[PDB]
């Protein structure tokens, strides 16, 4: 069934910006090193 | 605290009684036909059993398995070992085989610690 | 260039004063209490250069250490006075000051100068000065003198002047005189007198900043024409919880740390890594929870991080310090990592532990070979190209510059052999010589060169390696084709304990390795290994008895086990639970080596830039010149000075006696000369000025009297002609002789015979007449005449010779 | 040629190979092949009756190439600017890959070509005109999997523009031309032996071994003769006072 | 064949089809994708064709001169 599968990876990817965008993903790091 | 040891009988037709054993072991292996042996808890093996009845009294089983698979009771299918009962969700159905008796399938788990 | 200003602090003629005040914050927390003068800075520029002299003249500044039982600074002086009125002497020492009120803060004094000239017998009109000085008491003292100043100048309608005294802590009562200094006046022509009348006195501001340091600069407003000055110190800062067997200063350790802290200042980064962690006011604990911190790491950190090595110049000195100061908000974490990138240690953990690991040169503490992971199988991974280096680029704040950035970058030769260039910027956190900024660097350089991970999953064997331990490996599959590597074994002490592998020969080497429950691995020698069933026999003696199926490991000299760095263990969920995962990198034990001796850095040169001092006039000397012009006579005022170099453009500024200073136009010809300047008393003073414009100090006072026309000697008048042919009448004649067109009469004088002591004055006639007739004559009575010149500046000329008369 | 060929539509077997150079370092150049060779009965007999068993080599242009599985991951061509990197997979069975790996940094800066031809296009001695091929050039960048089956890297173009900063020529005190052009090249460096030689302490010696000055001012004006003109590169004041 | 969709979520459905007919799919669906409109300040097909980081770009001459979103 692609229907759970479509969106247990939406969740996934929330999930997944979330834990990116806090301390220690590559975003972050990359914001912090251009802004400064 | 009124428990009710399962009655009607017992009977062995259509390959019902067949006993079904449940465990919780963990291993891994290492290498060299090397595995390491563990499980989680106590090792206790929850054992399952199917029963089928067909009878005159027929409604009064059914309601017996339909109000009694949230709290347990006891039944001693094959051996004696006096055990805590508990039927499974939605795992109750009927056969028609005459327009006095019917068939009924139902199916047990072993409940541990808790007893109420 | 520089910024511009003026030292003025002579204050001694009528000129008002304007003041300004600036109250600076100091870092939170407690600090050292050392706040010389020679420490305090404008502009990068020091207020005392250690003996020297004074670079900005007359400042006023108090200092606090910001602790919780502080005193109020007490400056900034408002809410209004009260301000009483008299007006007795400063002659024969009257006048008292009787405060009571101890919420009395400061007093100020307004003196008034009613009427003060001085004249000569040629009526010109000069100055006086005066002095006077004001006293405390406090119970039962010698008056301590304490403020001194100076009054001059010449005045026709007044002159005030108000000053600024502070009470010192009393119990009972504080008394003030007020003395004059000087010998008074007589009833001659001097007039000078002293007039008090104010008692301005106020309290000033009760706002004494607890737990914050403070700083109170005072100083003039004419000193700078231009953008004030930033204002900036340079000493020690906060104090940090350092351990008990510890003398920062001589950096000792006396051994057995048993934990107990004490306060005082430390640069070690270990112990300013602890304070932050800890502090609830602005640190990591701010949730009022007490966190744990291990302190035995910490001490391990602080003895690693003084050890003497030299580099640069010699001069074996501390391999890390830290002292950075925090001005804008920024994420904790961020501040946590640049502070502990100083260490280049891990950081982990997050409730019971909180710990630090210092990359040293460690000893292995575990075993892993091919019968402790999953599938025994061992996967290996590397980095990618564009992370292996040869340059990178450190900032700075650099102390010769007095904290300016700089740049100092590292490069290994061997790296740019086969990769090209690839550089990097990492900016320093507070490394203050440019020798451990190299160190940094080579550090990156060195570590980026050398990385093969290597991963593998076991079972529940992880809970005993944590972060940081150094794990050693003895797989198979790197190691060639033999293997050497098994987990059987079936005896305990026994002495070569046969050690039967149930398969695999394995082959003679060094030593074999035994996993211990609790130490670390014991390894011991292979000999009398005796082969002969080729799985027989391995060693000599062991400790504690030995589990069967334990795992073992061999190592040769030309074959012999890998060791690398656990950095991160994981686990798994309701199929893997007992597993963890675990990945490493490849360890080095000679990289501390190379750092530590390869950097080279000679100094920062100095520069050519104008000096803080510019050097005043050396000589100036003072003379004069005449003409005679429409019969008076003209004077010239010159003055010289040498050429002083950092200097374009002079000033000169002069006055008669004491009265008032006057301004003589700006002049870069070094020399001046004004014309028709009156006779009398005169004192000259010199400054200089540069291109920037910062006017150095003033000169020394020299002092000339102008009498008249160069001085110059008179002429006589030549020719005095008598004659004996007038009837009844006597006459003289004469030339009055070259450069005499400045005479203001004739002297004649007239003896009977020809004495000296017999000759009296006779006429006085006017310039513009040269000829005489006296009528009232007897016949042939004889005569004599003398006959002298005298000048408008009543200077006179030496006598001419006696000659004869005889009347017809 | 080749391409009426692949202009029809029933086109023929197609062959795809490998090398990779190394001899920048003193890396020998290696060649695979796939597609599986068959064997004739009379060869089996023979293996029987005399027991010897050879491996199955196979000669296309220039030099044979050896027997190794392999795979190719995405190519493709964007004008859009995003830079993709293929991956290569090669089969790891007698450790030899990973000796190299090893021994030679993990053969980083290699250069690998692809050809694509046609078996029945090429003559019967391995030799094809340049009138129709496939050439695709790439570069090594990391050794991605190592295991004890199959060894796995990453390939780039000269197109990735990672890092490489254009403006570097920064205002330092440390001998930017001892940085990438160095010592005794005519570019920026004029320095002839002249004074003798000096060590990483600035120590006078006399073999032409070890030979090292980095950076310092001293360094050169001992090098160059004291008021002598002097080829440093770079300020000896890199900022003003403040 | 007969296509019965899905309306709830095509993107993950168009991959199943076999078809050996999902490449125009695939191809089409990255296309499309490239060219949704987001928050930056330059198109599309002028970034497809041959890009240009585009956005105004000022040097600072003083700090007296420099406006902002109207705090003081
Ligand atoms: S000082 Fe001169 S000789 Fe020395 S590294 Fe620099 S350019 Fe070369």
């Amino acid at each position: 069934d692609p229907r759970g599968i479509s969106q247990g990876v939406e969740m996934m990817f929330k999930k997944m910006i979330r834990e990116s965008c806090s301390q220690g993903g590559e975003v972050y790091n990359y914001i912090q090193e251009k802004t400064g | 605290a009124t428990l009710d040891t399962f009655g009607w009988c017992t009977q062995v037709q259509g390959g019902g009684g067949s006993l079904t054993t449940t465990n919780s072991d963990r291993s891994i292996q290492f290498g060299n036909g090397y595995m390491q042996l563990a499980s989680s808890g106590f090792n206790t093996t929850r054992r399952e059993y199917s029963v089928v009845y067909a009878g005159e009294d027929f409604m009064a089983v059914y309601d017996f398995c339909n109000s009694h698979r949230i709290k347990p009771f006891a039944w001693t299918p094959p051996d004696g070992k006096i055990g805590i009962w508990v039927v499974k969700p939605n795992s109750l159905g009927a056969k028609p085989v005459s327009r006095d008796v019917m068939e009924i399938n139902v199916t047990f788990m072993e409940q541990f610690t808790s007893m109420e | 260039s520089q910024k511009p200003h003026n030292p003025v602090e002579m204050e001694d003629n009528l000129i008002s004063i304007n003041k300004i005040k600036i109250l600076l914050a100091v870092s939170d927390g407690e600090i050292d209490e050392t706040f010389s003068l020679k420490q305090l800075m404008f502009n990068s520029v020091p207020v005392q250069n250690e003996d020297g002299s004074f670079n900005f003249e007359g400042v006023k500044a108090e200092f606090r250490p910001g602790t919780q039982t502080q005193e109020y600074i007490k400056g900034m002086e408002d809410s209004s006075s009260e301000v009483t009125v008299n007006r007795e002497v400063t002659t024969d020492n009257p006048y008292t000051i009787s405060v009571t009120n101890k919420t009395l803060s400061a007093i100020r004094i307004k003196m008034f100068m009613p009427r003060g000239v001085r004249i000569e017998s040629n009526g010109d009109k000069n100055g006086v000065r005066v002095e006077y000085e004001v006293q405390q008491a406090v119970d039962g003292g010698s008056f301590e003198t304490v403020l001194t100043d100076v009054i001059e100048g010449k005045t026709m309608s007044g002159y005030d002047r108000s000053r600024r005294v502070n009470l010192p802590n009393f119990n009972n009562q504080v008394i003030f005189r007020v003395v004059r200094k000087t010998p008074d006046s007589n009833d001659s022509n001097v007039v000078d007198a002293i007039q008090v009348k104010s008692y301005a006195e106020v309290i000033d501001a009760k706002f004494r900043y607890p737990l914050t340091g403070l700083l109170f600069v005072e100083f003039d407003s004419k000193m700078f024409p231009n953008q004030l000055p930033t204002i900036s110190i340079r000493k020690r800062w906060k104090i940090v919880n350092v351990p008990s067997n510890y003398d920062p200063e001589s950096r000792t350790y006396n051994g057995n740390w048993d934990g107990t802290f004490k306060k005082a200042w430390t640069n070690n980064p270990a112990w300013v890594l602890y304070d932050l962690m800890i502090n609830q006011r602005y640190g990591l604990d701010q949730k009022e929870l007490g966190i744990a911190v291990d302190k035995w790491a910490l001490y391990e950190a602080a003895q690693y991080c003084d050890q003497m090595v030299p580099d640069g110049k010699g001069g074996t000195e501390p391999r890390y310090l830290c002292d950075v100061i925090i001005q804008s908000q920024t994420d904790a974490y961020k501040v946590i990592r640049d502070i502990c990138s100083i260490f280049r240690g891990m950081s982990f953990w997050n409730g019971e532990s909180i710990s630090v690991i210092i990359d040293r040169p460690r000893e292995p503490a575990y075993i892993f070979t091919n019968d402790n992971v999953v599938n025994g199988d061992f996967s290996y991974t590397f980095a990618s190209e564009k992370s292996m280096y040869t340059t990178c680029n450190v900032m700075f704040d650099d102390e010769q510059n007095m904290y300016q950035q700089d740049v100092e970058p590292v490069f290994d030769r061997e790296a740019t052999l086969r990769f090209g260039n690839n550089v990097t910027s990492i900016t320093a956190i507070g490394c203050t010589r440019r020798s451990e900024a190299n160190r940094r660097g080579r550090w990156i350089l060195k570590t980026n060169l050398r990385s093969t991970t290597v991963n593998f999953a076991t079972g529940l064997e992880g809970m005993i390696p944590t972060i940081g331990d150094v794990v050693a490996i003895a797989d198979n599959f790197w190691s060639s084709n033999l293997t050497m590597n098994l987990s059987g074994r079936l005896l305990e002490v026994s002495g070569s304990q046969i050690f039967l592998p149930f398969r695999v020969d394995a082959r003679a080497g060094d030593f074999i390795i035994v996993n211990k429950p609790d130490g670390k691995p014991v390894k011991r020698t292979i000999s009398s290994v005796s082969a002969d069933g080729k799985t027989i026999e391995v060693n000599i003696g062991f400790g504690f008895p030995v589990k069967p199926n334990t795992v073992f490991a061999i190592d040769r000299t030309d074959i012999a086990l890998q060791q690398y760095v656990v950095t991160k263990i994981d686990k798994g969920d309701d199929d893997e639970e007992f597993t963890y995962k675990i990945t490493a990198v490849e360890y080095d034990p000679n990289k501390y080596d190379e750092i530590d001796y390869g950097v080279n850095i000679d100094d920062r040169p100095t520069s050519i830039v104008e000096p803080d001092q510019i050097p005043r006039p050396k000589n100036v000397q003072v003379s004069s010149e005449s003409r005679i012009v429409q019969g008076m006579s003209v004077e010239t005022m010159i003055v010289s000075w040498d050429k002083v170099p950092y200097a374009v453009f002079y000033d000169v500024q002069w006055r008669k006696d004491n009265g008032n200073w006057q301004n003589v136009p700006q002049t870069a010809n070094k020399e001046v000369y004004v014309e028709g300047i009156y006779a009398g008393n005169y004192q000259v003073r010199v400054r200089s000025v540069a291109g920037s414009g910062t006017t150095s100090g003033w000169s020394n006072i020299v002092a000339a009297t102008l009498t008249g026309k160069q001085g110059e000697p008179g002429r006589p008048i030549n020719l005095t002609a008598t004659d004996d042919v007038v009837f009844g009448i006597r006459t003289k004649w004469g030339f009055s002789d070259g450069s005499g067109d400045t005479a203001y009469t004739e002297l004649q004088q007239s003896p009977d015979g020809t004495v000296d002591n017999a000759s009296l004055l006779s006429l006085i006639p006017y310039p513009q007449h040269e000829y005489y007739h006296s009528p009232m004559p007897g016949g042939n009575i004889v005569w004599y005449r003398v006959r002298t010149v005298d000048r408008i500046g009543n200077v006179s000329q030496w006598t001419d010779f006696v000659r004869g008369m005889a009347s017809t | 040629l080749f391409h009426n060929c692949l202009q029809s539509l029933y086109p023929g077997e197609i062959i795809t190979l490998i090398e990779v150079d190394g001899s920048k370092f003193g890396a020998q150049v290696y060649r695979f092949h796939g597609e599986n060779i068959q064997y004739t009965p009379e060869e089996i007999m023979q293996a029987q009756q005399t027991g010897t068993l050879p491996p199955k080599e196979i000669t296309f242009r220039g030099e044979k190439y050896g027997a190794r599985p392999f795979g190719i991951s995405g190519i493709s061509f964007d004008s859009s600017g995003k830079a993709t990197k293929p991956q290569l997979t090669v089969a790891n069975i007698d450790s030899r890959v990973s000796a190299m790996i090893r021994a030679y940094n993990g053969l980083m800066q290699a250069k690998v070509t692809i050809w694509i031809t046609q078996r029945e296009l090429i003559n019967s001695d391995g030799s094809i005109a340049d009138g129709a091929y496939r050439k695709l050039v790439y570069y090594i960048e990391r050794p991605n999997y190592v295991d004890k089956s199959v060894a796995r890297f990453d390939l780039t173009s000269p197109y990735d523009m990672d890092g490489i900063m254009i403006p570097s020529r920064l205002t330092q005190s440390v001998c930017y031309f001892a940085q990438r052009g160095w010592y005794k090249t005519g570019k920026g460096c004029g320095y002839n032996g002249q004074n003798g030689y000096f060590d990483k302490d600035n120590n006078p010696v006399d073999d032409p071994s070890l030979d090292f000055c980095p950076g310092t001012v001293t360094a050169c004006r001992l090098r160059f003769g004291a008021n002598n003109e002097l080829d440093f590169g770079g300020c000896a004041v890199a900022s003003l006072q403040r | 064949g007969l296509f019965q969709v899905v309306l709830g979520a095509a993107i993950m459905v168009a991959a199943f089809y076999t078809g050996g007919a999902s490449l125009a799919l695939m191809g089409t669906m990255s296309s499309s994708l490239f060219m949704m409109g987001g928050a930056m300040v330059l198109g599309g097909v002028m970034q497809m064709i041959s890009p240009q980081p585009g956005g105004a770009n000022f040097e600072v001459q003083s700090s007296k001169n420099k406006p902002s979103y109207a705090f003081g």
